């Protein structure tokens, strides 16, 4: 199973998707400051995806 | 109806960006290996390996 | 109109001014790799560069 999160005009949409075709009942909407998933890094430089 | 960021499915965007995080794993790897050598293990790991 | 110190626009004179600041960079360079090499990092780096 996979999850997508992408912002489209100051919000953020979900969806879920099995084998190849989308599970009904699964999408929602996240406002641009209270998304749920929280990527952490510790070291941070300029212009690098991910950290040290 | 899925314009943007979303026109090519989850399993696609899924495998192009997998290609970036090549470096940063090997770099951990090499990392984990004179302190606790079972604390990254690899993606090819079963019941049979030997730490 | 935008009179003087603004005649020639604002890219323009970031280009001009630009070569004003080679000394303190290579001096800095210099300075911050017997302390801590990551600190002072290029503008040409990349996910691929070891310090």
């Amino acid at each position: 199973v996979y999850t997508h999160i992408y912002r489209q005009d100051d919000e953020y949409l979900r969806y879920e998707e099995v084998e190849g075709i989308e599970v009904a009942g699964t999408e929602g909407s996240y406002p641009l400051t209270a998304c749920p998933y929280i990527p952490v890094r510790m070291v941070r430089l300029d212009g690098e995806d991910y950290g040290r | 109806e899925r314009e943007g960021f979303a026109a090519e499915g989850a399993k696609a965007v899924y495998d192009r960006l997998k290609n970036g995080r090549q470096p940063y794993e090997t770099r951990a790897q090499n990392c984990a290996a004179v302190t606790i050598p079972s604390l990254f293990p690899k993606e090819s790991d079963n019941s049979s390996t030997e730490y």
